[PDB]
């Protein structure tokens, strides 16, 4: 009968030790600084994979109907009307709504003379709906740099922080992409 | 008449009672209490923003499970038109005070379930009164962000002498009816029930 | 805090166009928007990046293409000018009408200037615009940053 | 059992007010036509869609209680008061804390 | 300095019957505790907060003020003007008084805790009798909430905190007995005097350090820090059906009880209003200490401070190990109250008896 | 600069460091860069002091 | 002069020390370090807010605390 008070004794003593140790842990977590970032004080850099808003020229058209049937719900719509005076047709109006868009990039890939283009915005907050048949010339308009702007701070992700490191929130040097381009290896090598 | 779906057409102020109405808008963008509610990844969208790597608490958003002491409902992800009554009733049974923010291209329209499909709903501004919008399949949580600083904007339009539109009219209407009853759905009798241990 | 008078209101109705400078952390611009309609404005919320052009959506009608799926044929909405149609069952005192745009950072120079001449050429709607701001609520002449 | 089908403008509640709460009946079904300030109303327009109401609560004569049908009704409801929107009627309201064109934009016939 | 005695002489000199002057003096300190006390909550709430932050390596409450301080005050001022929501049931007025029988007695507690040899209210003679008994009467508030609550899983979730918050009063209760024992005394000013006689060898957490660690459990058990009473056994459970001012009043009244609990705790075994070295030595050492004020003055605002970091020093304790000792269930917590913090209160009082009827020298004679 | 002709970013500070492009329209001193990475094309606005013209 | 007047002295200065002088270095070193101090300085940074709290209360809304911008060449 000794031996379970001894055995209760000891998970007591252990159980004691084990929230020593957790006080020990959360001491240790108050030494560290915080790794969050504020917004819109501090935007994220996007990267060249990260997609966005789809780019509309109206110059480098032909009106061929081939990204339609690419793209699942046909959204971008064709406006083409059939001319006697010359020999094809032409584009009229482009519209394409981005509520029910699903952001895949799967139109752009199919695009021979790359009419649609990745645009890095994704600051889109309307109150209402009705305004997203977003027109040619309205999608002809310049992106939102996020260095050009002077109020924003420029921190980059975890992939791209020169030689590896864990925190990337300092950033002294001017150093990025971890590894080497393939251009120095031509001329060395 | 030439002219479809038209629009009907519907003085001095203190400068203390308008250092009142700044404060009382003040006090509700202080605090901005949200309500969590997600049936899809959007909802992990929205929980990557309470960890700490983007602090969505810093804004004063504090996470909260009650539909009753929150002036914001956050409704995200695919819905079922089985759960549009539970949306329902879960605006409905909020403080009057309340503001809609809808996230994810499934939300606000139908999504990708628009072209062949039969029980999503295409659109919860056909349940809920969305003031702020979100297209975004899924957006980023600095798009979400960033509808939080447009609702902020949205907020402090409001006033206080016209502060009388919070309200639903009665408009009763009493009528009957000749249907027939109908037996009662099953409410639990899943282990112990008679044609499962006993086979037919 | 900062007990703000009447100020912007005669900035507005001396000039035709404005820009106000903003801190995009919350929302300070709704106290001036909500002075205006204690003062008999009506306001209007409208974003700047999806409107299209200016010319053809504020004076002209133009025609707007639905997304569909297939299963309906190509139809065309005919949408009326929204200021002009604002402007036309507006009045309960007849005082003025404010246009306001959210996001006005993604806009270029050349329809500013065409947006300045519009609210000069028809006296009864007034032109607001957003910019990203620093650090600071100040207000500024539009016209004086299209020259400048 | 409360059955109901709501979404933004029609109530079909099966039960019936008593002062302020509903209590479960199938005897009665009390219709609530726009309760949030989304359309401005008269006396002549919501007699029509009373009436309209009754002849689709006539209609529907034989048939179990259920979700669906009720849903039904209320969406040949919902589709009724589309087409008085669009036929050339009463619409939306500037008085509202927000304006969201739920039903439909206003357009030119020419 | 007597300032009570300045103002009785000034309205004497003024003119008046001794009585009405005398009336109306209380009030103004006895609304000054109240506003301070509002003020320490404002503090706690913000520091709360901000630890949590701190804790879980992220930032608190921010773009509010300086530092987000102002946001405790705007969650106050918001929460007062939501619409007040009702359930479909009937009393009422029973709904809205039982948060208001909740919130009156540990309110009323007030006039128990010192702050020094003159700053307190009320020293009469068992001050702890008017903490335990006034504070065992929230859960008839509770239970009373509940009942005007009409719901299956409210109702259960109160039952089951009214019973989670009756079990932790008598090891409260007989830890609050082995101190009055050896302090031989009810009232809190003989109890802090004598721990200020001496210095550090003097203080009663180096004489019973079982007792302590004992009310220190149930102090946690009792203002729910680590019994998350607030999933629930649905969701919550005295939850779910109030609005924005009677969970506003709830939470005012749960960080009142905090920072009673802090106050209390601090003042019954360690002791503010003290010093590590006696004032007696430093009173002989700079001059003649017995008339002149401005040394007085400074070792008031002194034992002020160290009964304020002793209050914060508890209260960082305390919402540190809320996220430090992971979450057990209220029948666990039961279990091991139950049998731990009676027995061996029981057996701490026996050798407390034992060590002052053997040697009574150190002790209380 | 004409629009169709081929640039190169030569920017230490960001992250496109000597990058090919393709210009496609020239507005308010703002130059808008084409960039051909994988299957997918992105349109990066840089200035007109960051490019140099690469023949 | 008497020694009533010095007591009324030594209250009006411990009130505008308590008010006005402290709040402000506090508002200073507290932003000026942030990250540097460790865990009992980060315990004593608390305090020193939880401290002078009625100072805090009307230093508040008057001061401005916001990140200043940067050039660009
Ligand atoms: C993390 C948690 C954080 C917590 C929050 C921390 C931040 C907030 C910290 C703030 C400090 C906390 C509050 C301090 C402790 C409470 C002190 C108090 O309540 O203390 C209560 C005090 C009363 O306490 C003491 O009261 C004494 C009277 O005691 C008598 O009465 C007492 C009962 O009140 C006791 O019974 C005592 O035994 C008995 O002797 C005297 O008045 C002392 O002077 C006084 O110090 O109230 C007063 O201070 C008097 C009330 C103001 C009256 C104004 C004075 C009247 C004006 C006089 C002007 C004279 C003008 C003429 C000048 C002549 C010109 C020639
Ligand atoms: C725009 C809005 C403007 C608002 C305007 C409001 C202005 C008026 C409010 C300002 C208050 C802040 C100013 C500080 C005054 C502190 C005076 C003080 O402590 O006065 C001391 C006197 C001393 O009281 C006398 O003290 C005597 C000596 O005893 C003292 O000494 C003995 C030594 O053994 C014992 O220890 C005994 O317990 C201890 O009290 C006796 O006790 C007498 O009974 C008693 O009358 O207290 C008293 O009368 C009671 C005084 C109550 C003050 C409590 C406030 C809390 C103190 C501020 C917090 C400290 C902050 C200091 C900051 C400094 C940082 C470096
Ligand atoms: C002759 C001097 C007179 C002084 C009068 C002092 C009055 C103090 C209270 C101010 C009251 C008016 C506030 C107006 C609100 C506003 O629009 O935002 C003003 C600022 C905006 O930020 C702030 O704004 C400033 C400018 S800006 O807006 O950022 O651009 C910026 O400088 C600053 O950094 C930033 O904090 O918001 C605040 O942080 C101020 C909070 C003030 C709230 C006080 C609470 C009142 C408690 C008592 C309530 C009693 C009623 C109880 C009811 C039951
Ligand atoms: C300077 C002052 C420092 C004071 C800090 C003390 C406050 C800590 C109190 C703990 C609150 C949480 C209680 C939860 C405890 C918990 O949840 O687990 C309690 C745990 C229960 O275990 P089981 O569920 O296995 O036990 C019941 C089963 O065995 C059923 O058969 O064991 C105990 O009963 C032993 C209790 C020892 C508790 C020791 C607490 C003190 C540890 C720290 C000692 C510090 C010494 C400091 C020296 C400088
Ligand atoms: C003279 C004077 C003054 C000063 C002050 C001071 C000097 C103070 C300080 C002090 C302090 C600053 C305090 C504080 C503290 C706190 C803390 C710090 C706490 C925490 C901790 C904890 C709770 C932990 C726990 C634990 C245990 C128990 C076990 C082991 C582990 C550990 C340790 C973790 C002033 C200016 C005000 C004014 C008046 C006069
Ligand atoms: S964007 Fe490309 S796929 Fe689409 S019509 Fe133009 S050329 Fe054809
Ligand atoms: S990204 Fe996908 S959904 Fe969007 S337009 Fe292109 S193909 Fe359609
Ligand atoms: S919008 Fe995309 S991410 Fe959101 S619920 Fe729909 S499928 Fe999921």
């Amino acid at each position: 009968f000794l031996n379970q008070i001894t055995n209760y004794a000891k998970e007591a003593v252990q159980s004691a030790k084990y929230i020593g140790q957790g006080l020990s842990v959360t001491f240790d977590h108050m030494r560290r600084r915080p790794i969050t970032v504020q917004y819109p004080y501090e935007k994220l850099i996007p990267s060249e994979r990260f997609r966005g808003r789809i780019h509309f020229e109206f110059d480098k058209c032909i009106a061929c109907e081939v990204c339609v049937r690419v793209c699942p719900i046909n959204l971008p719509v064709v406006d083409w009307v059939f001319n006697k005076e010359l020999k094809k047709k032409e584009l009229k109006h482009y519209s394409i709504d981005f509520g029910v868009c699903i952001f895949c990039a799967n139109c752009v890939e199919y695009c021979p003379t790359n009419c649609l283009s990745v645009t890095e915005e994704y600051e889109l907050a309307t109150y209402d709906r009705h305004e997203l048949n977003y027109d040619s010339v309205a999608m002809g308009r310049i992106p939102y740099k996020v260095t050009q702007d002077p109020m924003v701070t420029p921190i980059r992700e975890f992939a791209y922080l020169p030689a590896g490191v864990m925190s990337g929130h300092d950033l002294p040097a001017g150093a990025q992409r971890a590894g080497e381009r393939p251009e120095a290896i031509a001329n060395t090598a | 008449p030439a002219i479809l779906n038209p629009i009907a057409r519907p003085l001095a102020e203190n400068i203390i009672l308008t250092s009142l109405n700044d404060v009382y808008d003040w006090a509700r963008l202080s605090s901005l209490w949200p309500l969590m509610y997600g049936t899809a990844c959007c909802f992990i969208e929205f929980a990557a923003m309470i960890g700490s790597r983007f602090d969505f608490d810093r804004f004063g958003l504090v996470p909260r499970n009650s539909p009753r002491q929150a002036d914001l409902i956050i409704t995200s992800g695919t819905i079922t038109m089985k759960m549009a009554p539970a949306l329902v009733r879960l605006y409905e049974q909020m403080p009057s005070p309340k503001y809609v923010i809808a996230m994810g291209a499934c939300t606000i329209t139908g999504g990708m379930f628009s072209s062949d499909s039969y029980s999503a709903v295409r659109g919860v501004d056909k349940l809920i009164p969305v003031d702020v919008y979100l297209p975004g399949c899924p957006p980023r949580p600095e798009a979400i962000m960033d509808a939080i600083v447009k609702l902020r904007k949205k907020i402090a339009n409001e006033h206080i002498n016209e502060r009388g539109n919070l309200a639903q009219t009665h408009r009763l209407f009493t009528a009957k009816h000749k249907m027939k009853p109908v037996p009662p759905i099953l409410t639990g009798q899943y282990l112990n029930a008679p044609s499962r241990q006993a086979p037919p | 805090g900062l007990l703000a008078g009447y100020q912007f209101v005669k900035d507005l109705e001396s000039a035709g166009a404005l820009a106000l400078f903003v801190p995009p952390e919350g929302g300070f611009e709704g106290r001036y928007q909500r002075r205006l309609r204690s003062k008999g404005y009506t306001t209007l919320p409208m974003s700047a990046p999806g409107l299209g052009d200016l010319a053809a959506y504020l004076t002209q009608e133009h025609g707007i293409r639905p997304a569909h799926t297939g299963k309906e044929d190509i139809r065309v909405y005919f949408q009326p000018p929204l200021v002009t149609y604002h402007l036309e069952n507006l009045p309960p005192n007849a005082k003025g009408l404010v246009l306001w745009l959210i996001d006005g950072k993604r806009l270029s120079k050349q329809e500013f200037a065409y947006l300045a001449q519009l609210t000069q050429t028809l006296p009864k709607f007034k032109v607001v615009v957003e910019v990203g701001g620093d650090r600071v609520v100040r207000w500024e002449p539009l016209a004086d940053w299209v020259a400048a | 059992m409360l059955l109901k089908s709501t979404t933004r403008h029609v109530h079909i509640y099966a039960g019936h007010v008593v002062d302020g709460e509903v209590h479960p009946d199938t005897e009665t079904l009390t219709l609530n036509v726009d309760p949030d300030n989304e359309l401005e109303w008269n006396e002549a327009a919501l007699a029509k869609v009373e009436a309209k109401f009754r002849e689709l609560v006539a209609n529907a004569a034989g048939e179990d209680l259920t979700e669906y049908n009720l849903r039904r009704i209320g969406s040949d409801l919902e589709h009724f008061i589309r087409s008085l929107l669009m036929q050339g009627e009463i619409g939306y309201n500037l008085n509202s804390r927000v304006r969201n064109y739920s039903l439909g934009i206003p357009r030119v016939n020419h | 300095i007597d300032l009570q005695g300045q103002f009785i002489s000034a309205l004497q000199s003024l003119g008046l019957s001794h009585d009405l002057a005398k009336l109306l003096w209380l009030p103004l300190p006895m609304l000054m505790m109240l506003i301070v006390a509002t003020v320490g909550v404002l503090v706690a709430v913000w520091l709360e907060r901000k630890i949590s932050a701190a804790v879980q390596q992220r930032i608190g409450p921010e773009y509010i003020g300086p530092l987000g301080i102002l946001a405790p005050l705007a969650d106050g001022l918001k929460l007062i003007f939501k619409e007040d929501v009702l359930p479909a049931n009937s009393d009422r007025w029973l709904f809205t008084l039982g948060p208001a029988v909740v919130v009156i007695p540990v309110f009323l507690s007030y006039i128990i805790v010192p702050f020094g040899q003159n700053l307190l209210i009320s020293n009469l003679a068992m001050g702890v009798f008017l903490w335990i008994a006034l504070s065992s009467i929230a859960p008839i508030g509770l239970l009373m909430a509940g009942y005007a609550s009409n719901n299956k899983y409210s109702l259960l979730g109160g039952l089951r905190a009214a019973a989670q918050s009756i079990s932790y009063e008598i090891p409260l209760a007989l830890a609050v007995l082995a101190v009055a024992m050896m302090s031989n005394g009810l009232g809190t000013v003989e109890i802090v005097e004598q721990q200020s006689q001496y210095g550090i060898l003097s203080w009663n957490v180096w004489r019973q350090p079982i007792g302590f660690l004992v009310f220190w459990i149930a102090a946690l058990a009792e203002c729910e820090r680590l019994p998350f009473d607030l999933e629930e056994e649905l969701v919550a459970g005295y939850q779910t059906e109030y609005a924005g001012m009677k969970f506003a009043l709830f939470y005012l009244g749960a960080y009142v009880n905090l920072v009673l609990s802090a106050l209390l705790v601090s003042v019954l075994y360690f002791g503010g209003w003290s010093f590590p070295i006696p004032l007696e030595t430093i009173a002989n050492l700079l001059g003649v200490s017995e008339t002149n004020p401005f040394l007085q003055i400074a070792f008031a605002v002194l034992g002020i401070t160290m009964t304020l970091i002793k209050a914060y020093f508890f209260v960082f304790l305390a919402i540190l190990l809320r996220w430090t000792v992971p979450r057990v269930r209220i029948d666990q917590l039961l279990d091991l109250g139950w049998k731990f913090l009676l027995p061996v209160g029981l057996v701490n009082l026996l050798l407390t008896a034992g060590l002052k009827l053997a040697f009574p020298v150190a002790f209380g004679g | 600069i004409l629009p169709g002709m081929t640039v190169k970013v030569t920017n230490p500070n960001d992250t496109y460091y000597q990058f090919q492009g393709i210009v496609q329209r020239i507005t308010d001193g703002k130059v808008a860069v084409l960039f051909e990475g994988g299957n997918w094309d992105k349109l990066v606005t840089f200035q007109a002091s960051e490019l140099e013209p690469v023949v | 002069v008497s020694t009533e007047l010095l007591v009324l002295g030594v209250y009006g200065a411990l009130a505008g020390l308590y008010l006005l002088v402290v709040p402000a270095i506090v508002y200073a070193y507290l932003n000026a370090r942030w990250y540097v101090a460790s865990s009992f300085e980060r315990a004593f940074m608390y305090f020193l807010v939880t401290f002078f709290f009625p100072g805090l209360l009307l230093l508040a809304p008057f001061i401005n605390f916001r990140p200043q911008p940067r050039s660009l060449n």
